[PDB]
RNA sequence: AUAGGUUUGGUCCUAGCCUUUCUAUUAGCUCUUAGUAAGAUUACACAUGCAAGCAUCCCCGUUCCAGUGAGUUCACCCUCUAAAUCA
């Protein structure tokens, strides 16, 4: 793919993209679907983040992890 | 034949038979042994036979050996906390020394089993990829799935050369 | 080669000769038969009651070529080539 | 409501662990707030066009 | 109240274990596989008896009987019906959760049909998918043709019943219809042609006995045991029959007559056993021969 | 030539002619490849018969036209399998051309699949530690309220005709670049009669 | 392991950063638009068709 | 190397041979080549119907969740696969495309009806 | 390597060279179809065309992908802590 330095093509100098036609009925319905869709997915993401954060803490400072550490220290002594 | 006395010591099979995998605390192991005297025979055999096995299982632990510095042989372990574990080995056999250090500073058999199970999970049977990493390279190997075109030519209708010709 | 081959094969000790010399059972372990302890020879005379001393480390001379092969260190383009039935 | 597969897995996990509840798992969307796409964004973190003049 | 023993009850396990027997030569028959040079050890008689004992321990692990399970009930559960997707896709999608550390019977495998119904995968699809992604040694995705009737009769003609059972155990799950069908077709052929010795000292004998007792056709096996001088096993077979059919003529007969040892066979032979006449003749012959050796 | 045994290939191996030619030795016992050097080429010739013409030194299978490689000719197939280990001999072992070795390998597997050729079937362990069918994955999941009531899982799957005011906003914003408005879609997929 | 110091790479980097602060394009230059063609002269890029009106 | 910015994404890496597509679901850096270095393989997607008439999709759901919880984005084709599985809600564009197809097919039936009725 | 040929009038020992095996380019002669894979000798010089846009203006992107093997112990581990993603 081109780099910022490569010169622009002559053929494309006058290319003016014509935007798509909008259907009033389909546009509004689709816009709400996206809003509802992305609210649901953002809630799901917030639950998967908390799970990941809980597992890390549980391994670092969880009851079972801290119990094993003390057991190992005792057995050493 | 292989050079040296007891050439078995210089074989990967023998070097992997060591049962002493030190805990992560152990950093330095010093072996002070005497070259002569019957009371130090075990230490001499432990240096002759077992240090290669210990080092093979604990590559990052520094093992340093000192000859005829003290009247009696002893081991000293320097732990990461700064604690020093002195193990007197005089009159003990090389097997007894090997078992003693396993008990006091060696990982138990349970701890080692767990580590091996963690390694198992790294390779997933379902993952498709090169043979070095994965069992199968492509789904086409699975029987029932569409076979690789290299081995079985695909139907003409499923080939893009003719999906365009039929259309135009 | 010929004189050497006949010298070695003539001097090979049979399982029975071993049992008689050692006064112990010779037990063959086969991988295809699992743990089954099949006995190939027994001492015709009296059977010793003391177990042969098990030396922790065998003081045996190893051939480098064997050990090197066992460790997958021997690459030969001529080894294990397909050949006609002999 | 949780999407079909997720709900089935959560419910199955309850029964596997021994939890018997007739309530259906429900995501909480009260924390999530869907702003309009035309809501003014932060102008302090926005970049600027570079100096190359034509 | 009074529960009839299950196949895995310690009592049943002990009876069926003893009935099977332990021939070390058959259990550890030399396998036709890639071979390696055998190793040799110089062993005393004490050491030889210890190794033979260890072989008996290993053989008893190899003979552990598979648990007999009841036919699994077809899965027909619909998770959702998205009718909007009807007609959009022409082929169904099978989604397999391949999370490593999940028991295979606790994995969610769902199918999106072209109609839009998200349904749980059938037992057959579940087994096929687990093979696709967690391939097990000896199992095939497409059912091997050996299990067709014409091909199973050939295996039976060659007295390769244990082979048929080892093939079935690898291909099909213990509660599947195909597993259940094949095992029961094999057991019938063993009964019809009196080939009970084929399955002795194998892990499949108990299952065959369990089949015979619960369908009331222990006559052929009893005859064989007597003809082979295995009365202890024959008496235990009749005893077990009574425990699994307590409200039966033979069980009541033994109760009424307090029959023990050989008597149990006679009581069962007349009342319930279909081949009462043949059993008595076979048992008669044995008892006469035994009386001679005693002299 | 036309061998009379194609229909019943096993008969040739029990005929007198076979016993006179081969006896009790395998059909390939006497074949010797002609090649330069002491180490033979690691592949055998591709085919001994090209365009219905046989080459100079035909392989054990191709030199006798009455030997038919068929999954039913179990005695012929057995000669090409190791009796002690059960592995199919590679072609350089017996000297069969690649074409006939491929046919032999396929016929041996077909005989093994049909039960005509005995092979070591190992005893395998069970797939699962627990054989319980109580988990939700295999059991019945309690039906969701929408599934019981007949509603879509989420309310926004169904088409809801937008309010007229909102359609005016879109008609103002996209003046001159507007499509024909779309009524609610059919409730189910139509089909060509 | 001793990396050979690259001193021109640091000189130019500083010089560039400075010139970007002294010869910075002003808001007048960046956001000017030619209403006849509806293109920004500084960048020479046409504005979106939907933004022309 | 060290890509300037970027993010992890769960996307479909195309494998197979000519006319035999096969996709591997992988969590890879946004900027990496489609078929290049990836952080973890999270499943596979065979788009060709097999002998049983199935399109097989494997989803390591335990690990897909872990990576979504670490900030991994999703490609549109991947989001649509999770929608069909029931892990996520149906992507709006499958619903809209399904409705567009319904309208198209309804308009075609009317033309076909005229063919047989008028003529 | 399962080894083989070759020193001499001949033998044994040592020893080099070479043969037989499997690949990759190139040359000669030669060639029917189908599927699939792979595909300048040179970091030598390059005509022509194309390869980065999107978008209600700002931003973002063009720092990626694709290419090459000139240089060459910056690639791996630990510590440490930027940018970046989790709206
Ligand atoms: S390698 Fe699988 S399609 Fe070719
Ligand atoms: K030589
Ligand atoms: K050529
Ligand atoms: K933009
Ligand atoms: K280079
Ligand atoms: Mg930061
Ligand atoms: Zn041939």
């Amino acid at each position: 793919r081109k780099t910022r330095h490569d010169p622009l093509a002559k053929s494309k100098i006058e290319r003016v993209n014509m935007p798509p036609a909008v259907d009033p009925a389909e546009f509004f319905v689709l816009m709400e679907r996206y809003q509802h869709y992305r609210q649901t997915v953002r809630a799901l993401r917030m639950e998967f983040v908390s799970e990941v954060q809980r597992k890390v803490h549980e391994a670092r400072a969880g009851v079972l992890a801290e119990r094993k550490a003390l057991k190992d220290a005792a057995e050493h002594r | 034949p292989m050079k040296g006395r007891f050439p078995i010591r210089r074989t990967l099979q023998y070097l992997s038979q060591g049962n002493v995998v030190f805990k992560d605390s152990v950093k330095v192991m010093t072996v002070n042994y005497n070259t002569h005297g019957e009371l130090g025979e075990g230490a001499r055999k432990f240096v002759f036979f077992n240090i290669p096995q210990i080092q093979y299982k604990n590559p990052w632990v520094q093992i340093m050996m000192f000859k005829n510095m003290t009247p009696s042989p002893f081991l000293r372990f320097y732990l990461d906390s700064g604690e020093q574990v002195l193990v007197d080995v005089e009159t003990k056999s090389n097997k007894e020394i090997m078992e003693h250090i396993r008990k006091i500073l060696g990982k138990n058999e349970e701890t080692l089993r767990e580590e091996e199970e963690e390694k198992k999970q790294l390779s997933h049977p379902a993952n498709f990829g090169p043979r070095k990493y994965c069992l199968r390279e492509c789904i086409c190997e699975v029987e029932g799935q569409v076979p690789c075109p290299s081995l079985v030519p695909l139907p003409k209708e499923m080939r893009g050369k003719y999906k365009a010709a039929l259309k135009a | 080669l010929t004189q050497g081959l006949f010298r070695g094969l003539s001097r090979q000790e049979t399982h029975q000769q071993l049992a008689d010399k050692k006064g112990l059972h010779v037990v063959e372990i086969r991988e295809e038969c699992g743990p089954l302890p099949i006995v190939v020879a027994s001492p015709r005379g009296p059977l010793r009651k003391d177990p042969e001393p098990e030396d922790e480390v065998p003081d045996v001379k190893l051939d480098w070529e064997d050990v090197k092969t066992a460790q997958g260190m021997k690459r030969s383009v001529w080894s294990n080539l397909k050949r006609a039935a002999t | 409501p949780y999407p079909p597969l997720l709900r089935a897995m959560i419910i199955a996990e309850r029964q596997k662990n021994g939890d018997t509840s007739t309530e259906e798992p429900m995501l909480n969307v009260q924390r999530i707030r869907m702003e309009p796409w035309d809501y003014p964004a932060k102008q302090e973190d926005k970049g600027r066009a570079k100096g190359t003049p034509v | 109240e009074t529960k009839k023993p299950t196949f895995m009850d310690e009592e049943v396990q002990s009876i069926l274990t003893k009935m099977t027997g332990l021939n070390l030569q058959k259990t550890f028959k030399p396998a036709i596989q890639e071979l390696k040079p055998p190793t040799y050890k110089l062993m005393t008689q004490a050491q030889l008896e210890e190794a033979t004992r260890q072989a008996v321990e290993a053989a008893k692990v190899r003979l552990k009987m598979p648990p007999v399970l009841e036919e699994r009930v077809p899965i027909n559960d619909v998770l959702a019906e998205d009718k909007i997707l009807e007609g959009t896709e022409t082929t169904k999608y099978v989604f397999t959760d391949i999370s490593y550390s999940i028991p295979h019977r606790e994995r969610f495998i769902v199918v999106r049909e072209p109609s839009g119904t998200l349904r749980k995968a059938s037992w057959e699809e579940r087994d096929r998918m687990i093979q696709v992604y967690f391939p097990k040694e000896g199992r095939k995705i497409l059912t091997p043709i050996i299990f067709k009737e014409e091909n199973l009769r050939t295996m039976y003609s060659q007295d390769r019943h244990v082979d048929v059972l080892n093939l079935c155990f690898a291909q099909f799950e213990p509660d599947s219809t195909e597993y259940i069908k094949v095992h029961h077709k094999t057991y019938e052929d063993i009964d019809k042609r009196g080939k009970y010795d084929l399955l002795r000292s194998t892990r499949y004998f108990g299952g065959m006995v369990w089949y015979f007792v619960n369908n009331k056709k222990i006559d052929g096996l009893l005859i064989d045991q007597i003809q082979r001088d295995l009365i202890d096993d024959a008496t235990n077979l009749v005893q077990l029959y009574h425990v699994l059919h307590p409200d039966g003529q033979s069980a009541q007969g033994a109760k009424d007559q307090a029959a023990e040892g050989i008597n149990l066979i006679k009581v069962f032979a007349k009342t319930e056993a279909q081949k009462g006449a043949y059993i008595e003749l076979t048992l008669q012959t044995y008892q006469e021969a035994l009386s001679r050796h005693s002299a | 030539p036309i061998s009379p045994y194609k229909d019943e290939p096993w008969k040739y191996l029990e005929s007198e002619e076979y016993q006179e030619r081969y006896g009790s030795r395998p059909v390939w016992a006497d074949y010797r490849r002609n090649h330069k050097g002491g180490v033979p080429p690691q592949r055998t010739r591709k085919t001994c018969i090209r365009r219905n013409k046989v080459v100079g030194n035909p392989c054990p299978i191709c030199r006798d036209h009455k030997l038919h490689v068929d999954f039913r000719n179990v005695k012929l197939l057995e000669q090409f399998v190791c009796a002690h280990t059960g592995i199919i001999f590679y072609a350089p072992y017996t000297g069969v051309c690649v074409k006939q070795h491929k046919r032999l390998t396929q016929a041996i597997q077909k005989a093994r699949d049909h039960g005509l050729l005995i092979y070591h079937i190992p005893q395998v362990e069970p797939r699962d530690l627990d054989f319980s069918t109580s988990h939700g994955a295999v059991s019945a999941t309690p039906p969701a309220p929408t599934l019981v009531s007949g509603d879509p899982w989420y309310p926004w799957y169904n088409w809801k005709q937008p309010p007229e005011r909102e359609l005016s906003r879109l008609r103002r914003l996209y003046q001159g670049h507007l499509q024909e408005e779309s009524g609610p879609p059919p409730e189910s997929m139509p089909k060509m009669p | 392991k001793k990396v050979r110091p690259r001193l021109i790479a640091e000189l130019a980097r500083r010089v560039r950063a400075l010139r970007e602060q002294l010869n910075r394009p002003r808001d007048s230059q960046l956001y000017a638009v030619d209403y006849e063609t509806l293109t920004r002269p500084f960048s020479g890029r046409r504005l979106p068709v939907r933004a022309w009106a | 190397k060290a890509y300037r910015g970027g993010h992890l994404t769960i996307r479909l890496a195309l494998g197979g041979c000519t006319n035999r597509p096969f996709y591997r679901i992988v969590a890879a850096h946004n900027k990496c080549p489609r078929d290049g270095r990836f952080v973890e393989q999270l499943g596979s997607y065979d788009p060709l119907p097999n002998s049983h008439g199935e399109k097989l999709v494997a989803l390591n759901l335990d690990r897909i969740r872990h990576w979504i919880g670490c900030g991994a984005h999703l490609s549109k084709p991947m989001e649509k696969l999770l929608g069909l599985a029931g892990f996520f809600p149906l992507h709006p564009m499958m619903i809209t495309n399904a409705e567009r197809l319904r309208r198209k097919r309804a308009r075609e039936v009317l033309l076909a009806s005229q063919k047989t009725d008028a003529e």
